Parts: structure tokens; C-alpha cells; sequence
């Protein structure tokens, strides 16, 4: 019964295991932004 | 792990971001925190005196408790692990330097920038600056597998060096979207204006869950295949710019923490590619990296003489995500001409 909607901005962390770097790091602000 | 770096790199990112953020604070943001702490720990391997210390405090290093040497093997250590074979993902990271022929290098700069940032010293004609141009970003396309294209636009007939730092990363879901449920839906750019996306779902889905009703938003962990995974944060409509100020190494370590697994009936996730590439520049500058641009910059230890002096930091970063998993690229050029 819950639910995880990404339809509004969001950030992501892309990050490692062993190392913990973040490899990237986003703001999703508009996916069809110019 | 090692805990010092990550301290540091970790602390970068955010503050990067917020920089990044102040700077452009309607757009999308992807950068490459790690390539761009790698390409300035590789300058940073020729700076002395308040050019080198800029470099490594800007980097958020304590230089009261560590020293440039553990910081160079550090980094030395991290490419390493990063490049290890996998059977599951690839990443991949790479570091040149692009040199004019002429140009008097000391033999332990060239040294231990190949033994420990794994860097070779291209000779590069800079004068013909189209064919120089088109070789940094040859390499770059070549080890982004196609993805970064353009990172240098211009070039200066007159650039003496050409830092370059790379990653390459593709990965696949633990959890795979299927795309016969992904369906076109809102995706809301403010509370009364929206876009229409491709919608991925999963369903029946168990993951690391975690709701900060102090800081008004969600945060789930999806894997991929291997030792990567992603961190989303979903702010509540409208709070993004407060979790933003709370962005720091202290609330991830929090937000980790603080995940537990649960149930989830459905996932929504757009299926989108972005890209920015930055001037970084004024950030640079804003977190306190200022001598290494100026007369008085000191980068005596790539040549022997304070002859050199940066002009230009570049990065451009590309994501995507789709049903089968996500690929993402980026890479930072370092430009420097004599002094
Ligand atoms: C936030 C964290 C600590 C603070 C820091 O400097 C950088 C990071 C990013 C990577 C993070 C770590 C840490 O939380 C442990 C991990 C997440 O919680 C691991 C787990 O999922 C727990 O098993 C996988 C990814 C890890």
C-alpha cells in the first residue's frame, strides 16, 4: 500500500560499494529540459 | 574503504552541487563529482605553496590531518579499484595529459603522474588547435564509448597543457523495468505545469525505504548489478530547495542509516537522458581555489619554474536512464597556458 511516485523533481547519487565515491550526482528538475 | 577519501570526495560533491545549484537554480543538474576531484587531485600533484593547499582544502581535505602524499596514493589506490575487471558493470576511469612538445617537463612530475594517476603524456601540437582539439576529445569519445563528444570547444592556440579526466559508467537493475509498463504520464515541473514523460513502474517491489518527515521528502535505494547503487531522493512538491540546504556527507551517512526494506506497490520512474557541461570557473573560485588562475599562480612542479597557470576547468556529464538500466558519462578538462 505505499507508493513511490518520481513524477516530480527529484535527486539521484549514483554510488559505489567499495569505495563509497558518489560517481554522479543529478538533479532531475525536467527530463525534456533544453 | 578509505574513509579519509571518501570524507573529502563526499563533502566536495555537496558542496559542488550547491555551487552548481546557486549558480543555475532552474536547471538540471549531473556532474561527475569523482572526476572532477581526480582531475584537480592530478593538478594539484604540480601546485606548491598557495597554489597546492587551495587545491587540496578546496577539495575539503584537513591538510592538519593528512598530507599531499597520502592524498596522491589515495587516489592512486581509488583508480585502481574503480578500473578492476567486472563481470557485472562497467566503469571505467582514465586520465591524460595532453602536452606541447616544447614544453620542459620535470622527469618526476611525468613519473608519478603515470604511476599514480595512470596518466600518459600525449605531445599535442596546440598551435594547430582543430587537430588538437579533435585528439582530447577523441580520447575522451573513445574512453566514454561514444557518449562525451564535445567536451573541449574551444581551445587557445596558446594552451601549453591539457589535463583530462574520464568516466564511464553502465549499469543494469538488480530489478529490471519492463517496458510494456512504461506508459506516458505527467511529470510535474511546478504545482500547476507539467510535462509528459515516458513512466516506467515496478511492482511488488522490496527495497531499502526510508521517509524524512523533517525533511519533507523520500528516499529509496535501487541496486544495479554489482558493487553501484543509486540513491533517489524525492522531495515533497515544492520542498526541493530545503532538502537541497540540508545536502550534506552528514545526511547521507543519515539517510543510509536510517533505511529500512518495505514493501512497495508501485515505483514510478521516468525514463529520460539528460546533459549539462559547466564552466567551472566561478566555482572553483567560490571554494576557494583562486592562486592556481592568477599571475601568481605556483605550478613550479610540472616544469621546474612558476611558468604555467590554469585557465580554464571544463566538465560535461550525461545520463541515462531507461528499463534495462542506466549508462552515465562524464569528463573534466584542466587547460593551462604558460605564464
Ligand atoms: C552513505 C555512505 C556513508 C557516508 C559516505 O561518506 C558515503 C556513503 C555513500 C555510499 C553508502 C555509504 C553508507 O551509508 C553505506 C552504504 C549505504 O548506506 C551501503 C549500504 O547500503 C549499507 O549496507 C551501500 C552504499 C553505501
Amino acid at each position: 500500500r505505499t507508493i513511490v511516485r518520481f513524477n516530480r523533481p527529484f535527486l539521484m547519487i549514483i554510488v559505489d560499494h567499495f569505495t563509497w565515491s558518489i560517481f554522479f550526482m543529478s538533479k532531475v528538475t525536467n527530463p525534456k529540459q533544453a | 574503504v578509505d574513509r579519509g577519501l571518501a570524507s573529502a570526495n563526499v563533502d566536495f560533491a555537496f558542496s559542488l552541487y550547491k555551487q552548481l545549484v546557486l549558480k543555475a537554480p532552474d536547471k538540471n543538474v549531473i556532474f561527475s563529482p569523482v572526476s572532477i576531484s581526480t582531475a584537480l587531485a592530478f593538478l594539484s600533484l604540480g601546485a606548491h605553496n598557495t597554489t597546492l593547499t587551495e587545491i587540496l582544502k578546496g577539495l575539503k581535505f584537513n591538510l592538519t590531518e593528512t598530507s599531499e602524499a597520502e592524498i596522491h596514493q589515495s587516489f592512486q589506490h581509488l583508480l585502481r579499484t574503480l578500473n578492476q575487471s567486472s563481470d557485472e558493470l562497467q566503469l571505467s576511469m582514465g586520465n591524460a595529459m595532453f602536452v606541447k612538445e616544447q614544453l620542459s617537463l620535470l622527469d618526476r612530475f611525468t613519473e608519478d603522474a603515470k604511476r599514480l594517476y595512470g596518466s600518459e603524456a600525449f605531445a599535442t601540437d596546440f598551435q594547430d588547435s582543430a587537430a588538437a582539439k579533435k585528439l582530447i576529445n577523441d580520447y575522451v569519445k573513445n574512453g566514454t564509448r561514444g557518449k562525451i563528444t564535445d567536451l573541449i570547444k574551444d581551445l587557445d592556440s596558446q594552451t601549453m597543457m591539457v589535463l583530462v579526466n574520464y568516466i564511464f559508467f553502465k549499469a543494469k537493475w538488480e530489478m529490471p523495468f519492463d517496458p510494456q509498463d512504461t506508459h506516458q504520464s505527467r511529470f510535474y515541473l511546478s504545482k500547476k505545469k507539467w510535462v509528459m514523460v515516458p513512466m516506467m513502474s515496478l511492482h511488488h517491489l522490496t527495497i531499502p525505504y526510508f521517509r524524512d518527515e523533517e525533511l519533507s521528502c523520500t528516499v529509496v535505494q535501487l541496486n544495479y548489478t554489482g558493487n553501484a547503487s543509486v540513491f533517489f531522493i524525492l522531495p515533497d512538491q515544492d520542498k526541493m530547495e530545503e532538502v537541497e540546504a540540508m545536502l550534506s556527507r552528514e545526511t547521507l551517512a543519515r539517510w543510509g542509516d536510517s533505511l529500512e526494506f518495505r514493501e512497495i506497490g508501485e515505483l514510478y520512474l521516468p525514463k529520460f537522458s539528460i546533459s549539462r557541461d559547466y564552466n567551472l570557473n566561478d566555482i572553483l573560485l567560490q571554494l576557494g581555489i583562486e592562486e592556481a588562475f592568477t599571475s601568481k599562480a605556483d605550478l613550479s612542479g610540472i616544469t621546474g619554474a612558476r611558468n604555467l597557470a590554469v585557465s580554464q576547468v571544463v566538465h560535461k556529464a550525461v545520463l541515462d536512464v531507461f528499463e534495462e538500466g542506466t549508462e552515465a558519462s562524464a569528463a573534466t578538462a584542466v587547460k593551462i597556458t604558460l605564464l
